[PDB]
This record gives structure tokens, sequence and C-alpha cells, in this order.
């Protein structure tokens, strides 16, 4: 009975039915900013029909000998939308996120997905490879947009921190014979109460085959692994004229 | 004025000194805090989260590195082999470097409580098999066969919808801290072998692959202390930054 | 890379009568990273326009250019010949920013 | 005012390695950036690369990549190119200019020019 | 109430423990359905098994205290941030103000994301070898936007509102204590993004990751003297950390550090987290 | 008095700080709390899961 789950939203529904249960990430839930919090004087507003609704992202395809992706938030919903439309037309942006992915196979293909959320995800370059390089990774690498980004050395997750101790962060396993759906509710994190939509990447979102998929000859070969995104409690301040990025 | 005295001590810089010293800045006011979610008051609880443990850590994986977070279970013709072994010291180098566990047990010299590991399976829904997982107590080398490695303390553990199981490393010492083993004299301070054996089989089907993987994770328990903070040989710097 | 075909290579007018100097991109670019530059001959090169319509300080207004996509121009129809120099079109929209190929001019 | 300061032309034989370095002042060093241009004769001015004075970012042009290195030093207000493996062919003048503010990424102020000659 | 629409939770909190956790005694269990050994770690939830659920224990009472890994006791050592060297050669240095040039105590505060503290500084100054000599020095605070230094007899020296602190190398190390002075609500030692606006370029790309909100301004040191002094000096300055408060922690850097600003690292030897062994059987 | 400005002051630690001056960030340490939420990082999942109950049912 609690493998079942349906998650509603907006005017879309996400329904599953080979499910773990649903991460609260740091036990809290994403809620406005309050009047004791708050600096700027103005009244924001909060539109909350038309932009805390689920949005889904491009499909990657899980290899043999995959790497692992990553996306940034929230950089993958500045183009798509009514929530690309005012975060382009407002100076401040303030919101929680529900991200969930899917991916599914038979019960005869094996693999393992670690799902993991991790905020002021920085990124570093390898340097030259000699290391005397003070070299700095380029615009498409640091902000990839909605399609995403791969990575080259997934051991250090190109920051220098090692993979084995990524479950500090929080997160989810993706098990090819229990579950196929991950789930994790993150409220807004940051050192100011509003921020910049366009300057300023909150946190990552990475997907790292821990356990290589594997099969059998004939069986299905086409993985697809899917990200869906939907934000919680948005709220936009500071009209402007529209910049584009 | 008040007669006074100058004792051993003065004029000296103790830097875990713990006194007041002169402000630079009359009337300031800092900026008031607000709500960040996720504060940290203790370290003891960032070492209760489990992370993932390095048993495969041999010579041949350190150019392909992946291949470390997970060692191999597959079909054998005997009976009773062994899959794996290692040592129960998170002070010591080895599988239990990788932890948060392990790398926050550098900072401090002794520490006390017990562990837990916890194993899980990443085949594929068809296979079934059963593992036994064993830890032993300081005395001996690795048990030779399975019937010498079951005197301790061991769990049985069947692949099913559960795919995870638990064995607790209880806190069995002479003294009441313990600090870190090593090679000499230090290995007085040694806390086990934890291995692994097959039970029976590893069954599988036609159609499914012969090849599964376990991914091994560790975390402590409830009554894990540490202290005496020292500093670790974790970080080394060899040259000057930038 | 982005080649700059700076056309034509020679120039030489009279005093009062138009001077065009014409710039072609092959990939049609940003218009407002576009600039122009000026050297005095053994010294070093000025900024002359920026933004492709627009001067600084220190230079007379007599100077303008129009373009867009492919091909670039400006033009200088004045009097005063004071001003003899190699004129260099250099744009920045795309990695790395090359200059352009050189146009010179003589007076009589 | 604000003017660039370059050092003057250095003689050296091919294969081995010299030092060019442009000293700027009248304004705060850290505020703008610095672009190095290489002149040759009988092509169009070439940019080597441009750098960051506050934390010592760099860049570099990808056929200029391993003949020319950039580096910075925030105190004295200075700012160095290393010159590794020179041939005849590198025989130009090389100024540095610093980025504009109000422009759309435009170089305003240029140095003296500095000059290298490479023969045996 | 002619709209029906318009007119339209924690999970758990911290409690005091002073000490670790009891064990209450056990017996053997031989039953059904009841089964805490099999856990499922695909739900991102730690293991809540323990020790009387798997083996049978006696009542032990400890009074292992958890003090020593409150985090104010964590940061409440001083660590070495700079050295300062006067050999540069005009009688007064200007030395921006960045923290994270020594990879002992960068490891540490990189632990977690945010952090908002008080400090307390500690200037050690001696000659080159040790030896000391009597000669007077100052220190001066320069906050950021006011005018810098340029000489040992400027006018930015006579500190009509710059904190100054007058010491002779002869004395006990200076001690100040500085307040938590950010324009944001804790300091970020990871700022994922550009502070500017604009079209980015490949001359955008040297802005990346560095935040504002933590530019602190320089920090001057001369000798007060207006002609040349005829000794060499090497300031070293400790700092110690109080009244801790900390957010969100992080993976732990295994790699070393190579730039001041940046997590680039030397990707040709890429180090192994862990030491290697022959076999898997065999220790 | 004194003027209250210290970085611990909305959630502060225990009561046994020395202080001559007048600004309260010039304070010792003082001995910390022992306060702890163990179960926000090991436990931050909505539906409660019991240690007798299996998890997946
Ligand atoms: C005479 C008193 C001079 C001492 C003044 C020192 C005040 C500066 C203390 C700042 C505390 C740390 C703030 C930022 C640290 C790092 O430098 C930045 N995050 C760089 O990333």
């Amino acid at each position: 009975s609690d493998r079942v789950a349906q998650l509603t939203i907006g005017n879309s529904t996400i329904t599953t039915q080979e499910a773990a249960n649903i991460v609260i990430a740091y036990g809290e839930w994403p809620e406005y900013c309050p009047d004791t919090d708050a600096t700027a004087v103005d009244k924001p507003t909060r539109p909350d029909v038309s932009v805390n609704r689920f949005f889904t992202l491009d499909t990657k395809s899980w290899a043999k000998d995959s790497k692992g992706w990553y996306w940034k938030f929230p950089d993958v919903l500045t183009e798509v939308g009514v929530f690309g439309q005012n975060a382009q037309f407002h100076y401040l942006y303030r919101s929680g996120f529900c991200v969930h992915v899917q991916c599914n196979a038979s019960k005869f293909h094996q693999g393992a997905l670690l799902v993991a959320v991790l905020p002021e995800y920085v990124l570093g370059t390898i340097a030259g490879g000699t290391g005397n390089e003070n070299s700095h990774p380029p615009y498409a690498t640091t902000q990839p947009g909605q399609v995403g980004a791969v990575l080259t050395h997934p051991y250090v997750l190109d920051a220098g921190i090692p993979l084995s101790q990524l479950t500090v962060c929080p997160h989810q396993w993706i098990n090819l014979r229990t579950n196929n759906c991950a789930t994790i509710i993150v409220p807004y994190m940051n050192t100011v109460p509003f921020d910049s939509a366009l300057n300023h990447c909150n946190f990552g979102l990475l997907v790292i085959p821990v356990v290589p998929l594997d099969f059998n000859a004939g069986a299905t070969s086409e993985i697809p692994i899917t990200v869906t995104i939907a934000p919680m409690c948005a709220e936009f301040a500071g009209l402007r004229q529209a910049v584009k990025q | 004025g008040i007669p006074t005295e100058l004792k051993p001590g003065t004029n000296q810089f103790l830097t875990t000194d713990d006194g007041v010293s002169a402000p630079i800045l009359p009337g300031f006011h800092p900026t008031p805090p607000i709500h960040i979610p996720g504060e940290v008051h203790n370290l003891l609880e960032i070492c209760r989260v489990e992370t993932i443990l390095e048993v495969n850590n041999l010579k041949t994986n350190e150019t392909t590195p992946m291949q470390r977070l997970c060692f191999p279970v597959s079909v054998q013709s005997k009976t009773g082999e062994l899959c794996a072994a290692f040592r129960a010291d998170p002070g010591r180098d080895g599988p239990w470097q990788s932890t948060i566990l392990g790398q926050l047990c550098r900072y401090y010299t002794q520490w006390s409580g017990s562990l837990e590991v916890t194993f899980m399976f990443a085949g594929s829904f068809m296979a079934t098999g059963k593992m036994l997982i064993a830890y032993t107590p300081p005395g001996g080398n690795v048990p030779a066969d399975r019937i010498t490695a079951m005197l301790g303390t061991h769990v049985i553990w069947d692949f099913g919808l559960q795919s995870s199981v638990t064995l607790v490393v209880p806190w069995i010492s002479n003294t009441h801290y313990r600090a870190h083993a090593r090679a000499g004299y230090f290995d007085y301070y040694t806390t086990g072998i934890i291995t692994i054996w097959y039970q029976t089989n590893y069954v599988v089907p036609i159609g499914a692959p012969t090849t599964a993987y376990i991914v091994a994770l560790a975390a402590a328990q409830d009554n894990f202390t540490m202290k005496l903070c020292k500093d670790t040989e974790d970080i080394e710097q060899t040259a000057n930054i930038q | 890379e982005i080649v700059l075909t700076q056309s034509p290579t020679t120039m030489a007018a009279s005093p009062g009568e138009k001077i065009t100097i014409t710039c072609s991109a092959s990939s049609s670019i940003s218009s407002n990273y576009l600039h122009w530059y000026q050297q005095k001959p053994g010294f070093s090169p000025k900024l002359l326009i920026y933004r492709t319509s627009n001067l600084a300080s220190g230079v007379p207004a007599r100077f303008s250019g129009s373009g867009s996509g492919t091909s670039y121009s400006l033009t200088i129809g004045t009097m005063e010949a004071e001003d003899v120099a190699t004129y260099y079109c250099q744009q920045g929209s795309s990695i790395p920013h090359t200059f352009g190929g050189g146009t010179k001019l003589e007076i009589k | 005012e604000v003017q660039l300061q370059q050092s003057g032309p250095e003689l050296v034989k091919p294969g081995a390695s010299v030092k060019m370095s442009c000293k700027a002042s009248g304004y705060t060093f850290t505020d703008y950036y610095m672009k190095w241009v290489k002149q040759s004769h009988g092509k169009s001015l070439e940019w080597i690369g441009d750098i960051n004075p506050n934390n010592g970012a760099t860049s570099y042009n990808q056929k200029f990549k391993g003949k020319a290195t950039l580096t910075v030093d925030k105190s004295s207000s200075t700012a160095y190119m290393q010159l590794n493996s020179l041939t005849s062919e590198d025989s130009a003048v090389y100024y540095c200019a610093r980025r504009g503010y109000g422009l759309y990424y435009a170089m305003d102020y240029w140095g003296q020019g500095t000059s290298v000659t490479v023969s045996s | 109430d002619p709209i029906a629409d318009m007119i339209d939770r924690s999970l758990t909190a911290l409690q005091v423990l002073p000490t670790a956790a009891n064990t209450e005694a056990s017996s053997h269990r031989l039953g059904t359905g009841v089964v805490p050994a099999l856990q499922a770690a695909e739900t991102g939830a730690s293991s809540n098994a323990s020790d009387k659920n798997l083996i049978e224990t006696r009542c032990v009472l400890n009074h292992h205290s958890t003090q020593e890994t409150a985090i104010g006791n964590f940061f409440s050592r001083a660590g070495l941030v700079s050295i300062i060297t006067m050999p540069n050669t005009d009688g007064y240095v200007n030395w921006d103000i960045d923290l994270m040039g020594y990879a002992q105590l960068r490891r540490k505060c990189e632990l977690f994301t945010y952090m908002r503290f008080d400090a307390e500084f500690t200037f050690v100054v001696a000659k080159p070898n040790g030896v000391l000599v009597p000669q007077l020095l100052q220190y001066m605070y320069v906050p950021p936007g006011a005018p810098k230094p340029t000489s040992r007899d400027s006018f930015a020296w006579q500190t009509a509102t710059n904190p100054s602190v007058f010491v002779k190398m002869t004395d006990p190390p200076a001690q100040v204590s500085v307040p938590f002075m950010s324009p944001a609500s804790a300091y970020q030692w990871f700022y994922d993004g550009y502070p500017t606006f604009g079209e980015h370029l490949q001359a955008n790309d040297l802005d990346y990751g560095q935040c504002p909100n933590n530019m602190m301004g320089t920090f001057s040191i001369r000798t007060v003297g207006t002609e040349k002094s005829p000794h060499s000096i090497t300031l070293r300055v400790y700092m110690r950390i109080k009244h801790v408060r900390a957010w969100i922690p992080r993976p732990l850097r295994n790699q070393p550090y190579l730039f001041k600003t940046n997590p680039n690292y030397k990707g040709n030897d890429i180090k192994c987290t862990s030491t290697s062994r022959d076999k898997i059987t065999t220790l | 008095h004194e003027n209250s400005n210290s970085a611990s002051e909305g959630s502060t630690i225990n009561y046994t700080t020395i202080n001559y001056y007048k600004d309260a960030y010039a304070a010792s340490a003082g001995r910390q709390d022992m306060s702890q939420d163990p179960k926000k990082f090991t436990d931050p999942v909505m539906d409660v899961i019991h240690e007798m109950a299996p998890p997946l049912k």
C-alpha cells in the first residue's frame, strides 16, 4: 500500500506504482518568506497556479558505459512556461522545488542510479592536465540549460570531492529491481531571502550510475532517463523590462 | 596601586586559550539572521549518515576508479567460498577512508561505541541467493573456511523484496576508548575482521546476467563518541597555493 | 576561426569627399560588439567607434557607421586630413575576438 | 589621467625565455581587466589573451597556448607576460591594453608598445 | 464571501543530550512478521537498527560526554592564515584579505556551505630567522572602498577613522576581535554564479565563483619611521573562530589544492581516496 | 548593561561567557551546548518508518 503514490500540484499529476517514500530535504517544507526575514519593500507577486506545476525536461539515454549527468537550478526553467517569463521581467525570485526522476526497465535488467541534490555545486577544471593553468570552465558548462551536461571525471564529480560521501546530501537511489522513481522536495536555501534568477544557481542535481547497466543480448537496449520538476512556493519581486540573460 | 604578582605563564601565546580580547569597532551591530534550513549543532549528527565503503580497493582499479565502489557476486562451482574481507578499524587506512565517518575520525584520537554496516544488492529481480556476513573479534587472522568464521557474530541475508541488510559491529573492547590502530605496537587497538561468505549459490535463470554487484555502506550507532582533537594527514601542502 | 575581410586595401580621395571602408564577416554577428580603431604611424592604436554608431571623448563627430549582418561600413566625408592612419574593424561577439584586414588611406 | 607604461625592447636568441612587463597607475588596478595584443608585420593585430588581476584567472588564444603565459601580482600593480620557446617568427610588437567599463567591452587605453626581435 | 477560493509542518525538534545513549538488556526472539535487520537503503534514510534488535545485550550505563564534538570546540583553535614578508622593498606592504591560502584551516571551513562567526586575530612578528630587535610597527585595516596607502609617508596613515594598532617587536603579540561584518546573513565559501550582469563571453569567464559579500578590503603594515629601516620583517597571522553557526554540510576534499579562489585540481594524477591492496580476500 | 551584538544572538549558547568591554562580540567562548537533532539528516522522509515493521510493504 506504500508502493503507490500520486503527486498533484497545479494542473498536472504524476502517478507511480513502484516507488520508495518521498524525501523532504532537512525536514523543512517550502513556504513563503515571512515579514520578519523580508527586507525588500515592494509587494511580491505570487502567480501560484501558472508557475507551480510539473515541468518535464529532455530525455537522456543510459548506455552501458555512461558517466553521469548534472542539471542546475533554476537554470533549467528560465526559458520555458510562465516561470521563464516572470524570471526575465523580475529582478528577485524565491522558490522551493520538487524533483522527480523516472527510469524504468524490465525484470531482467540490472543497475543502480544515485540521485542526489548538492547546493552550491561549483564546478572545476583539470588545470590543463599538468596543474599549472588557472583555467576556468566555459559558459556552456556552468550553465548548460534544460539539456544538461555530462561528467568527465565522475569519481571526483568534476569538483575535487569524492563520490563515496555524496550521500551526506539529500538523496535517493534507483535500484532497478525494487523501484523506478526517485523524488526529493527541496526548500529555499540561501543566505539571503531573495536572489536574482539569472546570475545565481541555488543547487545542482546529479544522476550518476554507480552500478553499471547490464542485460543480455536480445533485450531492449534503449533505457531512457527522464527528469520532471515543479516549483513550489515561487514569488517574484522587482519588476523591470525583459533581460534575456 | 593594588599590589600584584606575575607567575610563570606570562606573555605566552597558547593557541587553544579562550579569553577576552579588545574590540576594534564600537557600536557595531551585525546583520540580522534569517532562517536557513539545515543547521548543524554537533559533529555527531553527520557521523550517523551512511556513506559508501570502498571494499574493492585493488591495485588495478587505480586508473578506472569508479570500479572501487562495488564488488562482484557470481555463480560458483564450489561451496562455501568467500567473497571479500576487510578490517573493521575506521581509523586505519583502507576501505573506511572513503566514508564521512572515517574522515571525521582522523581529526580525533580516541573513539568509542558501536558501528553499523549496510549492504545493498544491485542484481536483477529474478536472481536469488544467500550470504553469510560475519564479524570476528581480535585474536586471529582471516579464517580459513566457513566453519571457523561463523563462530563469531554473524547474520544470514536472503535476497528478496527488501534489498538491504544491516550487520551491527558491537562494542567489544577491554578499554573504554580505543585509539587508532596501526602496525607495530598500536595494533593492540584492533577491532577485528569482517568477512562475507557464500551460504548458498547465486542462482539465476536463462536470460538474466550471471554477475551482480553489492554496495556497502557504513555509519555509526547512537552511542558513538570521540575525543582528543588533533589534525589529519589526509591533506598535505607541499607547494604554496597559487 | 571567424574571418574578417576588410575591403578595399588602398584609398586616395580629395577633401570633402566620402570615404567608405567596408568589412565583410562570414557569419551574421551581433552589431553592438563591433568596434573601430585608429593607429597613428609609430604610435599606439586608439578607439574611434563603439556600438557601430557612437564615439569616445576627444573625437570629432564626423565619424559614423551603419552595418548589419555580413557587410559593415564606416563613413567619413569631411575636409580635414590631419589624421592619416590605418583603420581596423574588430569584432568581439564570438571567441576569439579578431581584428580586420586593415585599411590605410592617402591624401592629395 | 591614466596612462599605460611598458618596458623597453629586449633582444634574445632563439630558444631562450624573455620577460616583458607593463605597469599601470592612476586608477585602481583591481577593477579593470588587461588584454595583450600582438601586431606582426604583414598581418593584422592578434589577440594573445586577457587576465583578471584580482584572482589571477587567465585565458589564452588557441594558437598561442604553450607559447606564452600570463600572470599578475596585486600589490605592485604590475602585469607581466612570460615568453617561452621563441622562434624568429615571434619578432613583432606587443601591446598591453585594458578593457573599458561603459564601453561594450572595448580597449580604450594602450601601452607604449614593446618590441621583441629574434636572431642569433 | 463572494469568492470561496481566496479565503482558503516541522518534522522533528531538537533536544538536549549531554551523554551518549544507554544500552538496555535483551533476550532471544523467535517470531514472524517483525524483522528489524532487513532495511531499504533506496528510501534515502539511514538504518534504525540498534544493538538489541540484532544481538543479546547487557545493561550498560555509559557517561561518555558529547561536548568535544560540538562545533564550538571543533573551531576554537588558532590556525595560520598568512605569512607576510617585508624584504615590498619600500617599507610597506598591502595584503588583500583572503584567508584561504593554507590548506589546513581551509579543509575545516569547507566542511560547511554557510558559516557565521566572530574572529580573533593574533600577529606574530620577527625577523626571518626569529631574532627580535626593537622596532616600531603599525598595522592598519582598510575597509573596502577606502583609499589604500601608496607610500611609507602617505596621507592614508593618519588613521582618523580606520582602526590601527601600534606595537613594537619586543612585545607579546597583538590580539584584536572582529565582528561578523558581511552584508548577507552568513559567509559562503562556495558561490555558484557570476556576480555581474550582461552577456557572458570569454572575458566574463574570469569572474565565475567570486562572491562580493566575502571581500573585506586590504590590510596594510609599515615601519612608522620616515626613512629606510635596516631590518627585515616577517609577519604571521593566526585566527580563532568564536560564536559559530554552520549550515548544510558538504563532502570533504580529497585532492590537493592549487589556487586560492577556485576548486581546480590537477587532472593528471587523480589521487584515489583509499590506499590500495593486492587481493580482495587477503587483507 | 551592554549593546547586544554577537553572531549568536537568536539561537544562543550557554550562559557562561566573560566580558570586560561594552561590545558583546569581544566575549569569551564559554562552554558549548549539548543540543542536537540527529533525525533531520538520518530520517528526512515523509511517511514514518518504524523499526519492527518492514519498510517497503
Ligand atoms: C587591525 C585589524 C585587522 C584585521 C581585520 C580582519 C577582518 C576580516 C575578517 C574576515 C573574516 C572572514 C571573511 C571572509 C574570508 C575569506 O577571505 C573569503 N571568503 C575569501 O573567500
